[PDB]
């Protein structure tokens, strides 16, 4: 155990498949959805309510 | 003073100003401001790199032409306009000086065809067409077609087909740090106070 690495291959899975999802899950804020873009407020400081 | 015909429109670009939009709204001397994508009522607290601003002179029912997607023969071939963020546009009447004058062969415009301009080019070669091939009735030197033709205007004929001034603004973000911005009043920094800044 001390010697050998890469044992622990169930649990270092776990991590990285719920590392991997929160990633995209941010990474996903970044698109412009076909909007003008992706941030909120620069659409509500150019563009007016109606 | 006179800007130029539609051939070749002034392109001017503006940079490291201070601009007042707000002197050119009140002002109601204009007979379309069809602005689209930036809202103009909140045009002064918002600046970015620079401006594009070209002028021209156009008929009066071609005034619809200048928009996002449209299909014409101006739109197409002397001014193609993009599908995307161009600003504002201003056409304002000219009655007083430009149709009432004697230059009659001033006013220049385009019934080429097979020359479809993409966004934003200029093409100022001024040729006879000659195409000198099987499409110009199998002869060569016929078909003469003059590219450009005046504006037929007379003192006070119409209203539909009068000179209509027009400039085009064209604004870019994302592209530079922000050199013209509008007049506003810098205040102190202020530290550990979940402040909202700009």
């Amino acid at each position: 155990l001390s010697s050998t690495a890469s044992a622990l291959g169930k649990l270092q899975d776990v991590v990285n498949q719920n590392a991997q999802a929160l990633n995209t899950l941010v990474k996903q804020l970044s698109s412009n959805f076909g909007a003008i873009s992706s941030v909120l407020n620069d659409i509500l400081a150019r563009l007016d309510p109606p | 003073t006179r800007f130029a015909s539609v051939y070749a429109w002034n392109r001017k670009r503006i940079s490291n100003c201070v601009a007042d939009y707000s002197v050119l709204y009140n002002s109601a001397s204009f007979s379309t401001f069809k602005c689209y994508g930036v809202s103009p009522t909140k045009l002064n607290d918002l600046c970015f790199t620079n401006v594009y601003a070209d002028s021209f002179v156009i008929r009066g029912d071609e005034v619809r032409q200048i928009a996002p997607g449209q299909t014409g023969k101006i739109a197409d071939y002397n001014y193609k306009l993009p599908d995307d963020f161009t600003g504002c546009v201003i056409a304002w009447n000219s009655n007083n000086l430009d149709s009432k004058v004697g230059g009659n062969y001033n006013y220049l415009y385009r019934l080429f065809r097979k020359s479809n301009l993409k966004p934003f080019e200029r093409d100022i070669s001024t040729e006879i067409y000659q195409a000198g091939s099987t499409p110009c009735n199998g002869v060569e030197g016929f078909n003469c077609y003059f590219p450009l033709q005046s504006y037929g205007f007379q003192p006070t004929y119409g209203v539909g087909y009068q000179p209509y001034r027009v400039v085009v603004l064209s604004f870019e973000l994302l592209h530079a740090p922000a050199t013209v911005c509008g007049p506003k009043k810098s205040t102190n920094l202020v530290k550990n106070k979940c402040v909202n800044f700009n």
